[PDB]
Parts: C-alpha cells; sequence; structure tokens
C-alpha cells in the first residue's frame, strides 16, 4: 500500500516538509505531474510509502 | 459357471453330496463357518446363490476363458475409447 | 514445394525456428497465392504460448497480403489492441508493412490509440507504422497534422518519455526526410 | 615420481589360519599391505590404494586414496568367510579402475591369492587375454599350496604378461617360516 | 555472507568432487539471498562482490527472495557491479537494447532506481530442452492425474449421488437466493434504464453454478461406460 | 510399515540432470542416484538427492561399483549444511530390474537402514507414473521358496512443497489448473478409456506371452486372487441398478431444470438490450 501524507506547511523550494505518522516528517518533493501550488498545506492527501509522491488532496 | 445365471440351487449340492434337504443348511452353514466363501441367499424358496472363493489350484479352461473374457473386455474398452474419442475429439479436443 | 519443409518445421521444439518458418513461408507465399498459411499464422499467433512467434507472425501475412491495402486492416483490428504487447508491436509491424507506399487511412485512424500506451513497444512501433505511410503525401489531400504534431512532440518529449521510445521517434522522423522527399519504397 | 593406483585382492577364507604355515598369516600380509603403502607413501605420497577381498559378495572396503591412515583400520574387521572368486575379483578391480580421480595414475593391481582357482583354463585365457587386451600391470602373488602351485598359471602368467621389457612379474612364495614380507619385497614391485 | 564466510579449501573440495563425476565446470558467479529489506546488495556484499570479481569478469551476482515473493510470481533478478572509473563516460555502453523494456519490470520506486548508481543489472531468460518439458510435463500432469487414472472418477460418480446432491439443493439455494434478488429487478428496469449502479451481475455466477451443475451430465456418461465395461 | 512415499519432481529434475551431464559416452547405463528423504514419519518424503558414479560390465550383471566415501563426504556436506534430511534409499533410472540390484540394493541395506528402490525411466514416454516405491523387505512364501529380498510396490504420489510448484508453474505457462467444468474434465474424459487401455493392453499381451512361454514363478498364485477378483465382476445384470439409473437420470432431470430454466434467465438481458439499445441509439443516431 501507501501512506497518508499530511501538508501542515508548502515550501518555497518546492521541496514540501509533510507531517507524516510518527518518525516522519519527511520533506520531499512530490511528482512532477502534479503542481505544487494546487497542494494546499493544513490539507490531508495521499502520499506513497517509500517514494513520497502525491496523489491527490483528500477530505 | 463364470456368468449367466450364477444363481444355483440346493438339488445339485445334494446330488453332489447324497444329502438331505434337512442338512444343507447345515451344510452351508458349515462352508460360511470356514470362510472360503461369503455368499449370502436371500430366497425364501431353496435356492443357492454365491459369491467369492478362491481358485488356488489351476483351471487351463479358465486360463483360455480368462483369455477369452479379458480380450473381449479389452476389444469393448478400446471399441468404446474409439467411439467416443472420434467424434469427441473433432468436437471437443 | 517447401509446404512439408515448413509444415515439419512449424512442429519444432525450437521457438527460434518456429518463427522462422513463418518467416521463410512469407517469401515462398508472397502475392496473396495462399489462403493457407493465414490459418497456422494466426493459429500460432493466437495458439502459442511464446510471444516471440506471435510478434514474428502478422508480418508474413503483410508479406502475402500486400496487394489489396484495404483488407489487411479491418483483420489486423483486433490485434491492434490485443492481449499482450507484443501481437501489439507486431500488429504495429503488420500496418507499417501492408499500408506501406499507400494513402489508406484505415492504418492511420488506428494509430490515435496506438501512440499513448503504457508499453514503450507499442509506443515505438506506432511511430515506425506511422513512418511508414505519411512519405509522399500531402496535407490537402488527407488531415495529417495529427500525426505530424505527434510524430513532432517526441523529440521535446524525449526528456519524460522512454529512452527505446525515443530512438525510434527520431529514427521515424527520419523517415519522412529520407532522400530529401525524393525517394521512397515500393513494394 | 610414480603416478599410479595400486589396487589389492586379499584372502578371507579359512585357508589363512592353517597351522602349517605363519601363525594367522593374514596378520603378516597384512602387515605387507603395511610396509608396502608406506614404502609407496615414501616413494609417491599420491598414489591411491583400494581395497577389496575375493569372496562371493566383493565389498570395496575402501575407494582409491592415498591416505592409508583409515586403511589401516579397514584391514580388520576381516571377516573370515567364503572361500574364493577368480573372476569377479579381476572384473571387480580392472573395469574399477576408471573411477579413479588422477588419470595420469598407471593401472596397477596384485592380488594375494590363499585358495586354489576354481576357474579353468578356459576362463584363465579369457581372463588372461582380457587383462593383457586392457593392458594392466598385474602382478600375480600366490600364498600356500595344495596341489602344485603354478602348472597352468604359469601359462596363465605368460599369456597375461606382454611387453617383454619391464611389464609384469610373478610372485611364486615357496613354503617357509620366512615371512612374505621380504620375499615378496625381493622382486622390484616393492621398489 | 562474507569473504570470510567462503571456506576455500571446502569450496575447492567440493569443486574437485565435482570434478571426478561428470562436473567440468568452473564458477561462473555467487549467489545469496536478501530476505525482508529487499534485492539490493550491501557494502559487504559490493566488497566480496569486488574481490570475487577479480577472477572472472563477469561474476554474477543474483539474489532471492521468496520472503516477500508471492507464490503466483517468482520474480528473481541478476545484479552487475559497474566499474567505478566508468563515471566520466556514459554509464552502461550496452548495445541491442531492445530486452530493456523487459528490465524495466524491477521498477520498484526506492531500490531499483533508488540505488541503481554503481550498481546495475542484467536481463533473465530460460532454457528448456524437450526431456525437461515432456519430463516436467507429464510430471505435472501425472501430479495432477491419477495412478491407474481411473480411479477417482467412479468416486465422484457416485459422490454426485451422496456429497453433490447436497451441493446441487445448496446451488438451488443460491440460484434461488438470487433469485428473490431477481424478483425486485424488472421494477428497477421498469422504472431507470439509464445508468448502473450495482457491481453484482447476477449472470455469470450462476453460469458457473451451471458449470458445476453439469459434473452430474458428465459424468453420468461415465457411468454408463463403467456399466457398459 | 510404510503405506506410501513423497518424491518431489526436483530429483527426478536431477534425473534430467542425469542426462546432461553424460557427456556423450555410449554407456546410458541405470545411473543410481543416492537417494535422500525423511524416513521420520511414517510416510516418506523425498526432498532432494545427488548421484554417484557407477559402473557394471557389459556381460556380467554381478559386477558393480559403488563408493563409500563419496556417499560419506557428499552426504557429510550435504548433513553439513542441511541436517534435516537424512540417508533414506536409492534409485535406478533403467527401466529393468536386474538380477545385480539385490546386491545393489544390499550397501544401502547395510550402511543406511531398510532402503527403498525406485525404478524410472530413461525415456519419459511412458504415460503412466514414471516412479514406483519398491520396498526392500524380504517375504516368506507359502510354496516354501527360500527367503530373499523381494521388491513390494509402495504407492506414491509426486508432490510439490512450496515454491517448486511457483517455479514449474512459471517455466510452463502450457499447463492448465485444476479448471473444473467442460474442458479439464473432459479431457480426462476423452483419453481415461486410453489410459486403462494401454494399461491394460500393455500388462495382458506380454502377460499372455508369459502364459504360454512362461515358467519361473511369475507367482501362479497371485493369478489366482488376480482372476477371481477379475470374476468379482460377472457382467452384473442391472435389475436392482435400474433404479440407481432413476436416481441418476432423475438428477440428471434436475440438471435439465436448472440448466433450461437458469439459461433461460440468463436470455433476459440480452432480449431486452438487443432491441432498448438498438433502436434508441438509432432513432437519436438521426
Amino acid at each position: 500500500g501507501s501512506y497518508v501524507g499530511e501538508v501542515v506547511r508548502a515550501m518555497d523550494k518546492k521541496k514540501v516538509l509533510v507531517k507524516v505518522h510518527p518518525e516522519g516528517k519527511f520533506v520531499v518533493d512530490v511528482d512532477k505531474n502534479i503542481d505544487i501550488n494546487d497542494v494546499t498545506p493544513n490539507c490531508r492527501v495521499a502520499l506513497r510509502n517509500d517514494s513520497y509522491t502525491l496523489h491527490k488532496i483528500l477530505p | 459357471r463364470p456368468a449367466n445365471h450364477r444363481q444355483l440351487t440346493f438339488e445339485e449340492i445334494a446330488k453332489s453330496a447324497k444329502i438331505t434337504v434337512n442338512e444343507v443348511e447345515l451344510l452351508v452353514m458349515k462352508a460360511l463357518s470356514v470362510g472360503l466363501v461369503k455368499g449370502s441367499i436371500d430366497e425364501v424358496d431353496k435356492r443357492v446363490h454365491m459369491t467369492w472363493v478362491q481358485p488356488r489350484v489351476l483351471d487351463l479352461q479358465q486360463i483360455k476363458g480368462m483369455k477369452d473374457r479379458l480380450e473381449f473386455w479389452c476389444t469393448d474398452v478400446k471399441s468404446m475409447e474409439m467411439l467416443v474419442e472420434h467424434q469427441a475429439h473433432d468436437i471437443l479436443t | 514445394e517447401a509446404d512439408a519443409l515448413i509444415e515439419s518445421l512449424c512442429r519444432d521444439k525450437d521457438p527460434i525456428l518456429r518463427r522462422s518458418g513463418m518467416y521463410t513461408v512469407a517469401m515462398a507465399y508472397c502475392g496473396s497465392g495462399n489462403n493457407k498459411a493465414i490459418r497456422r499464422l494466426l493459429h500460432v499467433a493466437v495458439s502459442d504460448v511464446n510471444d516471440d512467434v506471435r510478434r514474428a507472425a502478422v508480418e508474413s501475412l503483410g508479406f502475402i497480403l500486400f496487394r489489396t491495402p484495404e483488407q489487411c486492416p479491418s483483420v489486423v483490428s483486433l490485434l491492434s489492441e490485443s492481449y499482450n504487447p507484443h501481437v501489439r508491436y507486431g500488429a504495429a509491424m503488420a500496418l507499417g508493412i501492408c499500408c506501406a507506399g499507400t494513402g489508406n487511412k484505415e492504418a492511420i485512424n488506428l494509430l490515435e490509440p496506438m501512440t499513448n500506451d503504457p508499453v514503450n513497444y507499442v509506443r515505438q512501433g506506432a511511430l515506425i507504422a506511422s513512418a511508414l505511410i505519411m512519405i509522399q503525401q500531402t496535407e490537402i489531400t488527407c488531415p495529417k497534422v495529427n500525426q505530424f504534431r505527434q510524430l513532432y512532440s517526441k523529440v521535446i518529449n524525449d526528456k519524460h518519455d522512454d529512452v527505446m521510445a525515443k530512438f525510434g521517434a527520431i529514427l521515424a522522423q527520419g523517415i519522412l526526410d529520407a532522400g530529401g522527399h525524393n525517394v521512397t519504397i515500393s513494394l | 615420481m610414480v603416478l599410479e593406483s595400486t589396487m589389492v585382492c586379499v584372502d578371507n577364507s579359512e585357508y589363512m589360519r592353517n597351522g602349517d604355515f605363519l601363525p594367522t598369516r593374514l596378520q603378516a600380509q597384512q602387515d605387507a599391505v603395511n610396509i608396502v603403502c608406506h614404502s609407496k607413501t615414501r616413494s609417491n605420497p599420491e598414489n591411491n590404494v583400494g581395497l577389496i577381498t575375493l569372496a562371493n559378495d566383493c565389498e570395496v572396503l575402501t575407494t582409491l586414496t592415498p591416505d592409508t591412515g583409515r586403511i589401516l583400520s579397514k584391514l580388520h574387521t576381516v571377516q573370515p568367510k567364503g572361500k574364493i572368486t577368480f573372476c569377479t575379483g579381476i572384473r571387480v578391480a580392472h573395469l574399477a579402475l576408471k573411477h579413479r580421480q588422477g588419470k595420469n595414475h598407471k593401472m596397477r593391481i596384485i592380488a594375494f591369492v590363499g585358495s586354489p582357482v576354481e576357474d579353468n583354463e578356459k576362463d584363465l585365457v579369457k581372463l588372461a587375454k582380457r587383462l593383457k587386451k586392457e593392458k594392466v600391470n598385474v602382478d600375480i602373488i600366490n600364498f600356500g599350496e595344495e596341489e602344485v602351485n603354478t602348472e597352468k598359471l604359469t601359462a596363465f602368467v605368460n599369456t597375461l604378461n606382454g611387453k617383454d621389457g619391464t611389464g609384469s612379474h610373478l610372485v611364486t612364495v615357496p613354503p617357509g617360516p620366512s615371512l612374505a614380507d621380504a620375499l615378496i619385497s625381493s622382486p622390484i614391485l616393492a621398489g | 555472507v562474507s569473504v570470510e564466510a567462503v571456506d576455500p579449501v571446502f569450496q575447492a573440495k567440493m569443486l574437485d568432487m565435482l570434478k571426478q563425476t561428470g562436473r567440468p565446470e568452473m564458477v561462473v558467479g555467487w549467489y545469496h539471498s536478501h530476505p525482508g529489506f529487499g534485492c539490493w546488495l550491501s557494502g559487504v556484499d559490493i566488497n566480496t562482490q569486488q574481490s570475487f570479481e577479480a577472477l572472472s569478469e563477469r561474476a554474477v551476482a543474483v539474489v532471492v527472495d521468496p520472503i516477500q515473493s508471492v507464490k503466483g510470481k517468482v520474480v528473481i533478478d541478476a545484479f552487475r557491479l559497474i566499474n567505478a572509473n566508468m563515471m566520466v563516460l556514459g554509464h552502461e555502453p550496452r548495445q541491442t537494447t531492445s530486452n530493456l523494456g523487459h528490465l524495466n519490470k524491477p521498477s520498484i520506486q526506492a531500490l531499483i532506481h533508488g540505488l541503481n548508481r554503481h550498481y546495475y543489472s542484467i536481463t533473465i531468460n530460460y532454457r528448456k530442452n524437450e526431456l525437461e518439458q515432456k519430463m516436467l510435463l507429464n510430471l505435472h500432469k501425472k501430479s495432477w492425474m491419477e495412478g491407474l487414472t481411473l480411479q477417482d472418477y467412479s468416486e465422484h460418480c457416485k459422490h454426485n449421488e451422496s456429497v453433490v446432491k447436497e451441493m446441487l439443493e445448496l446451488a438451488k439455494n443460491y440460484n434461488k437466493a438470487v433469485e428473490e434478488e431477481d424478483k425486485m429487478t424488472p421494477e428497477q428496469l421498469a422504472i431507470k434504464n439509464v445508468g448502473k449502479q450495482d457491481p453484482k451481475r447476477h449472470l455469470e455466477e450462476h453460469v458457473d453454478v451451471l458449470m458445476t451443475s453439469n459434473i452430474v451430465q458428465c459424468l453420468a456418461a461415465m457411468l454408463d461406460t463403467v456399466v457398459f465395461k | 510399515a510404510v503405506q506410501k512415499v513423497v518424491v518431489h519432481p526436483l530429483v527426478l529434475l536431477s534425473v534430467v540432470d542425469h542426462f546432461n551431464r553424460i557427456g556423450k559416452v555410449g554407456n546410458q547405463k541405470r545411473v543410481v542416484g543416492v537417494l535422500l528423504g525423511s524416513w521420520q514419519k511414517k510416510v516418506l518424503d523425498v526432498s532432494n538427492s545427488f548421484a554417484v558414479p557407477f559402473d557394471e560390465d557389459d556381460k556380467d550383471d554381478s559386477v558393480w561399483f559403488l563408493d563409500h566415501d563419496y556417499l560419506e563426504n557428499m552426504y557429510g556436506m550435504f548433513k553439513k549444511v542441511n541436517a534435516r534430511e537424512r540417508i533414506v534409499g536409492w534409485y535406478h533410472t533403467g527401466p529393468k530390474l536386474h538380477k545385480n540390484d539385490i546386491a545393489i540394493n544390499e550397501l544401502m541395506k547395510r550402511y543406511c537402514p531398510n532402503s527403498v528402490l525406485v525404478i524410472i525411466d530413461v525415456k519419459p514416454k511412458d504415460l503412466g507414473l514414471p516412479t514406483e516405491a519398491y520396498i526392500s523387505v524380504e517375504e516368506v512364501h507359502d510354496d516354501g521358496t527360500p527367503t530373499s529380498k523381494t521388491f513390494e510396490h509402495v504407492t506414491s504420489e509426486i508432490g510439490a512443497e512450496e515454491a517448486e510448484e511457483v517455479g514449474v508453474e512459471h517455466l510452463l505457462r502450457d499447463i492448465k489448473d485444476t479448471t473444473v467444468g467442460t474442458l479439464s474434465q473432459r479431457i480426462t474424459n476423452q483419453v481415461h478409456g486410453l489410459k486403462g487401455l494401454n494399461s491394460k493392453l500393455l500388462d495382458i499381451r506380454s502377460y499372455l506371452e508369459k502364459v504360454a512361454t512362461g515358467k519361473l514363478p511369475i507367482n501362479h498364485q497371485i493369478i489366482y486372487q488376480l482372476q477371481d477378483v477379475f470374476n468379482l465382476l460377472p457382467d452384473v445384470s442391472l435389475q436392482e441398478f435400474v433404479k440407481a439409473f432413476y436416481l441418476k437420470t432423475n438428477d440428471q432431470m434436475v440438471v435439465v431444470y436448472l440448466a433450461s430454466l437458469i439459461r433461460s434467465v440468463v436470455a433476459l438481458h440480452n432480449l431486452i438490450n438487443n432491441k432498448i439499445a438498438n433502436r434508441d441509439a438509432e432513432k437519436k443516431e438521426g
């Protein structure tokens, strides 16, 4: 499977800090087919568990 | 008799044994008491139906009849296998 | 002559030589003189488990059926999107060879599903098959701008596409450029 | 040095404990095995020695190996049964030479014969022709007698022996309270 | 796994015992298992690889890992070491780039390209001759067939009379238990007819129920053959 | 004592290796491999094996060549890597049981325990099962003939543990699985009479040859139980079994009503959609 990312803050260097499940907080560039600015902070997203690329915004 | 009315009667037994019909129930009870035969006869009117016994000695007529019914069974199973299989392989494969 | 030879070598245990019966049985049978070999070419195309004879299959079918441009892509139409990628790719070879030198749009209208797939094989031979038809063709006769621009978008899309896909892309782009439009091919 | 394989065929009949000759000369020829295997070890330590009897059911007691240390152990538990078997005693070694590791190791087979031979001259010439065919150095060592030692065994050797220059040697031991050891050390086969 | 784990006199001892048998082959590589943490190769692995590639220039390294590999696929890969002085030039000057479309099957998004620098791989194909093919084939068909093969036939022909009748009644219970659902369906089809909302199909299951029900028909003729001769 | 054995296909694939590592000499004898397995449970379970250089003579059967040191070294290193399996028995790949095989067997009856023998085939053209487990036991005979080592067949099954299934199934891609329904049932129902046909025809013809042209105790006694059990089916009169055919025929009638009714239910979506899709796409086409 894949994990559940939650961005709390977007970083301007296109390397988004994302709050992860404990021992997480993995700052990463998400996948190239998805822009960074669409990913709004303080919202939950869909993240792969190793490659740390975002799939979609979640409610 | 291998087939064709395997069922028999007490008259050939008592004629073989020069014994009365009062004693043939004792005779078949003894024959079942040895245990070489398992045959149990469901008759009301007196009959002798049989099952398994062991040949144990030799019979050349049952060697030849063995080859006869054996070969017959072989060509019947071959005949049905070719018979089903000819149209069967062509429609199913 | 070689009918017992190739039918004898078609029951080979060797998959390479099983392909070679088909590659061989092309040039004996070219000109669509045989409605026989199409049976076992397609039968080894669907039946066999190894995809070497299956992508190796339908090129001999184009090599016999090069006489009619019309009758080919209707019967490679299911093979355009096949089960495996390899019959897709060999189908791209078949539409490549049967429609080469022609103007038949019945291979051309099938390229728009061929140009977009997760497999780089069908993306590559989609451009190879696309390269073999558009040669010696004017736009005012036939609407080719779509395959022009998708043929052009790969050498800028070479950053995000596969390394073997771009090889057949620009290699396919030399085919229109061949001889400065002056020379062509004919079957 | 000398690159060759050594095969010994040993008597296990009850004819080897007879109170005329040496006190269980089975032990004496066992020590002859010890001095020839240690002498071959001193000449070329890589020579491999296999061990088998002349019984009805012959058994490879030790596969051919230069390690004779456990061959010393396998020379015991001799199982003194049976009388003799000549033909498959030959065939059980001469064709078993082809399993050897070092293929440059030449072919040498001896045999310790403590019983009269049960095979006729017709089998003696088939086997002597058989071994002269495949060209194996064969040294025949014959312990004890009831009849004369070599009457047909002589022509069995001469028809067995080809290659008159430095070929095989025959060992015929007389009666004597002297050992078998130095007496079979008298030819060049020990050396 | 270590270069110290390789006992060279035990290695060459077993090798020479293979040489006195019918095996005059040199080593072509060394393999191991990497369970759990993925098929890639540690520093110990790459260093004893670095030592064991001095003799053989090819020096194949293979990792079997059935622990997280499912029983559906037996995906195994043979791995390679690049030379460190080839970093200035292009990485792998391998011709004939057809099979690399098959070599992008190892596409896990951490290990292969997460660790692919200094560390590449090689394609795997097989070989099967006709003795392996028919020996293994009839071996496996026989592994799914019986001894005299007529043995378990009449067993299920007569379990059609003893056991499968219960499965036939239960089969009719799932059938009728869907028929109470399809009782309600022609009202829905008598109202909307636009779009489909149910992922349940009600058809192909019952086709399968008929296919299992036709075992009675197929084995009735089998009973006819046994009753015949 | 032991009812059945389990032989994994790995060792028979090593018999494919027996026919690989020959090197083309012209010998191709019954090359013996040292069978390994688990005698531990009452069932015998073969895991793996190896082979040993074995030579006989052309003329003499009773000359035979094995090795104890190779057995103890290969078995020693194998027990060093895996001590969960021990020596059990052996096998020759020849089709024929030689006279020598009691003596060749006797070496592994001594040093190993009661060893099992397996006859397999050099060419797998036999439709039957290639592997036959022959227990090496001495049995007392009713005729008074002296007791000898007798090879009674122990029934066998060929099974694979876990990964051998996966690797074999990946190597084939040709075999199909269980797949109940029409095909895998009906193919057994195609060739099945041929499978008892070639068995019986393969047996009774040369058996009938050994009837007239045979002597030397062919187990003449088991012919009496043989023909006896063969005459335990004296072409049944079916009179009681008539109602059994009413029973299977009435179950057949149940399959009739299920097939007719359920297929007729499948006709529904067909004979609705055939009209309502075509005429509406037609009437909104123009």
